[PDB]
């Protein structure tokens, strides 16, 4: 069985220091070329990879050209994400742009959306760098906190990204894990993930693309998008909700083998009317998943406490029967 | 580009092994 | 009925707006007449004062005379903690010495015992300065924080002194509520804190005064004392377990009526062998509390959701049995 | 709001005194023109009506025509229940057959199936006669005891009879509802009728008729038929699960406004491939039925407790946490 | 490990199996010298020996000379029941007679009641003669069937009988278990002795014995009895709650080990002022019981299912938060 | 015809009421 | 004498081992 | 002394309210 954690604390010090000494060359990429970019990825890089938990998030400046850019990208979604947009996102962001403050003025930082999830939502940010595994991130998932990075795309191709940038998830993941549903979903997956084979690390990381990166739902009788990249591009959703690409019901184990594609728009998408649904069914996926153990997670202090002992269970148990002993207090003092 | 994510995976983990 | 806060935010802007511009006087008391212990005063208000949720602890420094008084309390205590205390004491210090740094040459500041217990135990720290009323206490302990302060007491009299310190609490709170049950235990109190009238305020105040500050256990066969008032003085601990006070088994409804003293020895203690005997017993108490509502507490946003409705039960529920369904993988995929 | 019953007692006492001095008709029915069938029906009606609840069912004779008839349609059945039928069937079918005597030479009185069934699966039996109303069969459906009758078809029609009869039930129905799911399922269409308006009546009604009645499984990949009536005709069973019929999903909405169709074969069915399926659906079509209160089983005493206070509420709830308290001991006392 | 039963068949086909051929002798006991005696107890010993499950009481006459000793014993209990019983004694016992018909005009036989339990409180009463083992016993004690004998005491001594007789239970016993909390007390008895060691039957059968048969209880201030045997003779209750016998609280581990005395008064009891502290107890006395399984009753069936993997933890699940999912209904449809 | 049973029921219901 | 009872049940049941 | 604490809210509370 591969090492997972349990605690946040060493979700910080062992996944950055068997991450450590590990610069982003991305130099065929589109643009990646300006040596202010080099300049500024190390700058991103020193931030994100000594940052320790429990800190506040190190403020980040911003100078013209990230600002001018985050001008156009900002300014054009609005004026399309009042239409074919999940409805979950509409009171979100204007929720968002109110108190954290997203306009196109103002570049939002990281710690004021951090200490706003957590009032409502509960979900942490954290700057990384370098090339993200498949297994270090999900098992931040897991723990209800999500990985981030805080440079942006580079002003050269304004439009579309080769890696997932600070606007990417302050405009695609960030306003759609704000939700009660959704991030209860969101950790579901991150729960599964723990100690699983790496085949099994393929399946829900592609369910992770295909519900949370690009995820239909139906609901007002319309169909609309939550996805995260889906709600990231322009293009895409112009494409999203067109009648060229083909859209069936949602399935894991059906989107668990289904492939991708990479530079070029996704043809395949599924949707899912109530995330009700959306979380059932991997919930059953979950089930026929096999693994030597279960996993449970503590919110009183955002640990993960194993399950191979039935003794296990106990220390979950008064707790559980807890609000069944509480829920006397709220249905006995009314009426 | 995670499911190349996940396909980087294993070749490095099953060289590795191998 | 009172208003009472819901989330940890309006815990902060609040309570502190309804406490602004208001020093402490204490020029009666003993000691408080040289001009340093004013302008440290001054400076431990000034980091209290302004201090806001999320924010790190603004680190404050420790001058000679203060580490010189730590030395002789804390090689004091150790050297006497040892008997006569509770046994969760005993592994908790050890864990907090070698861990936290509780040693004499070095004094403890308030960040990294932050940053411990809601690694493992759930509670922050929060500096205040003033008159703390009782609400205010309540309304933060019910939240699972605890309110402290950042300064200690006058080098004058080091064994006793006329207002709870920083050494007080780190060595008389913060050891006792860094266990899973006294935690839950203290939660429960501050769970019934939520909007009771102005004579429940005193009751539970008394209960917490006569639980927490000032509490004996029976475990291994003898009784120990686990009171925070207990165990930050010299000679309490001697008059404590001697037979000169008189002993008597621990009643919620009796200890909400019985009177106190002060400047001088407690002659009345009550005793509990058991923590889940300690909960179980103001749970009752709790019960005949008549309140127009209840108030459940909500770990994944750290918030209180107020109950008045059975609607507002609903919102519980799918988490009550959430874990219910979730202990389903744990006691399906073993055996 | 209709008045319903709430114990098993006023089941018996007020459904047979408002159904008193009664006798069935049926004489433009084929048959039922020979003395000797109006002579059994006298038989047949005096001791069910008589009947109280608590005592055995009265053993009656069978003389040689209706075990003759039998002797027909029982042979028929088993030769075609081998192939089109549901699983649950089969292996209850031969458990029917080897305890309770499933045969061809003995007709099967009533006391040995409703000994069987509270043995295993736990709904009574219970005689009746006259024109059933769709009030007083929900309300004994309820209960876990299913309303029967004792008489058969008549001689002169023994593929099909224009009423059920005893071998309808005890082909059709009894060999369902002996399951543990199907128990369950069948109870939730009771417990929904408690008190429900008389368009709320005709709603589970039909449901019963096109689920219970009329039901088709999708178990092993291919579909098979769980109906009462479905595995009571020889005809139906050819014509079920041919291809002339149209064959839909099941949904408990659009079940509930379909009509129907007397005397012909049905060309309209609904299919669920899991009985768990098949509960939780209505179970939400339950939800969105109003009702001034809602209704609890008892199986203690095998009484129902009304709804409409949280207090009510609270003495079910000892009962629902006393089983997560006994499951510490299984929890506990293993491994 | 013994064998237990599982099901109330084999309750009745075993039980009795073992215990055939052997008539009760008693004739060194006061009285049991009068030939009709003899003849009585054939009598009664041949209903009860070859009765089966399911099939009703076979009604049993009474001639001169038991009514007439009933007329005393009844006559006399009612004019003393009025002082010194349990308050759950004095609604029951006036709800038994106006409606079982507990006169001294008529001797109640055994159908009337038995029907009357099941109607509210879900006890059956089962007729039985010769030695009752200690297994025998708790087996039926623990399906929530309580085994009985319908042969009374001898006329020579009504005051005091040899050994319990009918009207032993039906005034000792059946007025106690009619309750709705004493029933689950009594069936919590029976759950803890499936398959316990002959060590540990001896323990709870003393309890038993310490708790139904002598049990003191502390409501409205004074202390009242709630004894079977304490209110089954007359001079016990004048000596029960007289200031003679040693009375001290209820302690389940206390009472396992204290002794006993035969054909003498007892001077020792145990009280408990509520009837949830009584549960709790021996709750917790179950706990320490070491078992290499544990056992769950199940009531839609009235039978038992084994604990020893977590797998049969497993089917009785869905039907746990299946309430918690029927809860939803009651709390959601109300307001 | 458990649904003519249903429509059965209110005729001889509403006339009632009517 | 159901203790009587627990007491007639282990010479028996020894003795029956024994 | 927080109960004296509790001793504070009072007068000054129903002073207030007077
Ligand atoms: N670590 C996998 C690459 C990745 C990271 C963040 C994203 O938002 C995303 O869509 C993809
Ligand atoms: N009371 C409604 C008529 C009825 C009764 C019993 C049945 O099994 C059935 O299919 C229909
Ligand atoms: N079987 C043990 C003897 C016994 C039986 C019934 C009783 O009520 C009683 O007190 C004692
Ligand atoms: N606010 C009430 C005064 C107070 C504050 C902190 C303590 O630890 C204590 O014992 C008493
Ligand atoms: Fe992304
Ligand atoms: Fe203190
Ligand atoms: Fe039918
Ligand atoms: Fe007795």
């Amino acid at each position: 069985v591969p090492w997972f954690p349990r605690k946040v604390s060493e979700l910080d010090k062992c996944h950055h220091l068997v991450t450590k000494f590990d610069p982003d060359l991305d130099l065929d990429h589109p643009g990646f070329s300006d040596q202010v970019y080099r300049q500024r990825r190390k700058l991103i890089a020193e931030i994100a990879f000594q940052y320790r938990h429990g800190d506040p998030i190190p403020r980040v400046e911003y100078t013209a050209e990230e600002i001018a850019t985050w001008k156009e990208v900002y300014t054009t979604l609005k004026g399309l994400y009042a239409t074919h947009a999940c409805g979950e996102h509409l009171e979100a962001f204007a929720l968002l742009e109110r108190f954290s403050g997203y306009r196109e003025d103002n570049i939002p930082q990281l710690e004021d959306v951090s200490r706003f999830l957590k009032e409502r939502t509960g979900f942490q940010l954290r700057p990384v760098a370098g090339l993200l595994s498949a297994r270090d991130f999900l098992a931040s998932l897991a723990f209800r906190v999500f990985q981030c990075t805080q440079y942006i795309r580079h002003a050269s191709s304004p439009m579309h990204s080769p890696e997932p940038d600070c606007c990417h998830e302050l405009l695609g993941h960030v306003p759609m894990l704000a939700d009660r549903t959704f991030a209860q979903f969101s950790q579901d997956i991150g729960l599964a993930s723990l100690g699983a084979s790496d085949e099994e690390i393929e399946k829900l990381s592609t369910l992770y693309w295909f519900t949370v990166e690009f995820g239909l739902c139906k609901q007002n009788g319309e169909v609309k998008a939550y996805g995260a990249g889906l709600l990231s591009s322009y293009g895409e959703l112009l494409h999203c909700l067109s009648e060229e690409p083909e859209i069936r019901a949602f399935d894991p184990e059906a989107a668990a083998v289904q492939p991708y594609q990479d530079q070029t728009y996704q043809s395949v998408y599924f949707v899912s009317e109530s995330f009700s649904d959306a979380k059932d069914k991997l919930r059953s996926y979950a089930s026929r998943i096999q693994r030597p153990f279960s996993v449970k997670f503590d919110p009183y202090t955002l640990a993960i406490d194993v399950l191979d002992s039935p003794q296990a269970v106990r220390r979950s148990l008064e707790g559980v029967q807890d609000e069944l002993d509480t829920l006397a207090h709220a249905l006995s003092a009314i009426g | 580009s995670l499911i190349e994510d996940a396909r980087k995976e294993r070749e490095a983990a099953v060289a590795a092994a191998a």
